[PDB]
Order: structure tokens, then C-alpha cells, then sequence
């Protein structure tokens, strides 16, 4: 998907592995949180441990826990490419670690990723209506003119061009 | 408090009755420990939430 970044969220950390110390028992606990962004998530999958089995309080070890940072951006159809009459169309994009700060509002970007339905909340009734996002696997800037690619032959050609006529090269 | 006399004609096997119980939630696995049980032939209704 190609478009222009209209809004970026803040970069937030999302806990993927929390480590908890029990001062009463001296025990250390680790809990894993799997990435259920577009999967079904039962509530057992999202509980944060606060008590020991016999209700001793746990203290979370922040430095030992693992977080991955998470961002959401919205990509809009580029104004120069949108049909000149009507209102713009957008898509939401989830950026996860390594990809978060790659785009800022007003940037023209390609986002490669998986287009997916997000789960709604638990409920006994549903409209059949699903909220879709693009889960990025790659983000690249339009400025393929702001990053060059020099091979050994290119460098050699440049060096010879500069050495040959180092006087009227400017002209 | 009553005081009565009598002859004992049956004595059941000694069994186990809880004085304190702990219950665990099926989904979040959190526990609700050391609930005190009433003594005697009295039961207990678990919390429904
Ligand atoms: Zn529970």
C-alpha cells in the first residue's frame, strides 16, 4: 500500500514477557504474552499476575521483563493520486518493533504487510462488521532518491571520472 | 449448650472436613484462599463471580 501518513500514534511499549518477584517466597515468575493482535484472545491470555498462588503480592521486575514497542499510523491515498472529486480513503497500519518510527505525518511511504481483520471485544451480540488493519512487515520511504546504492564499479567509475580531468570537470 | 446422656450405637468412619478452603478461578487462575468454613453440618456456596 502506498500513501501519505496522516497520523502517527506515540510509540508505546507492549509487554511480551513479564517477570515478577515474590518478596515473601523469594520466587521469580515469568509470564509470556503471545502476539494475538489479529487472533482470538481469550481473557486468560491477558491477565497480569499480581498475586502468588497463596495471595502473596508480586512485584514486577521491569528491567527483566521484555517489551516490544508498538505504533499505529494511518495511511491515506495520496492527494495527487486520489480521484480529484471525492474524499480520501485511509487504512490503519500497525507498526511493531524496528518499524515504529519509520514514518512521520506527511511522509509518503510504501507499507508492505498483511491485511487483516481485528477481533472485536467479547460480546453476546455482534454486527458482522470488522475493523481491518494492515500489519506491516516492511516500511520504506518514497525517497528512493534519499538513499543511494554504490557498487564497486560505480565507485571506480566515479574515481576515474574525477582523476581524469580534474580541471574542467565542473564545466 | 445441652448436656444429655445416652448409649452410642453407631460410630462412622473418621473422615475429612475442611475448616479452611481455597478456590481458584478457571480462567485467570487467581486464588481466593483461606475461606473459613462453618463448623458442624453446614455447607458452603462458592462465589459465583
Ligand atoms: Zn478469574
Amino acid at each position: 500500500v502506498e500513501g501519505i501518513v496522516t497520523k502517527c500514534s506515540l510509540v508505546r511499549p507492549k509487554v511480551v514477557r513479564s517477570v515478577h518477584y515474590c518478596p515473601a517466597t523469594k520466587k521469580t515468575i515469568e509470564r509470556r504474552y503471545s502476539d494475538l493482535t489479529t487472533l482470538v484472545a481469550f481473557p486468560s491470555s491477558s491477565v497480569y499476575p499480581t498475586k502468588d498462588e497463596e495471595n502473596n503480592p508480586l512485584e514486577t521486575e521491569y528491567g527483566l521483563s521484555v517489551y516490544k514497542d508498538h505504533q499505529t499510523i494511518t495511511i491515506q491515498e495520496m492527494p495527487e493520486k486520489a480521484p480529484a472529486g471525492q474524499l480520501p480513503r485511509s487504512v490503519d497500519v500497525i507498526l511493531d518493533d524496528d518499524l515504529v518510527d519509520k514514518a512521520k505525518p506527511g511522509d509518503r511511504v510504501q507499507v508492505v504487510g498483511t491485511y487483516r481483520c481485528l477481533p472485536g471485544k467479547k460480546g453476546g451480540y455482534t454486527s458482522g462488521t470488522f475493523r481491518t488493519v494492515l500489519i506491516a512487515c516492511n516500511v520504506k520511504q518514497m525517497s528512493k532518491d534519499a538513499q543511494p546504492s554504490f557498487s564497486a564499479e560505480d565507485i571506480a567509475k566515479i574515481k576515474k571520472f574525477s582523476k581524469t580531468r580534474s580541471k574542467d570537470i565542473f564545466d | 449448650l445441652v448436656k444429655i446422656p445416652g448409649i452410642i450405637i453407631a460410630a462412622s468412619a473418621v473422615r475429612a472436613k475442611a475448616t479452611r478452603i481455597s478456590i481458584q478461578c478457571r480462567s485467570c487462575r487467581n486464588t481466593l484462599t483461606n475461606i473459613a468454613m462453618r463448623p458442624g453440618l453446614e455447607g458452603y456456596a462458592l462465589p459465583r463471580k
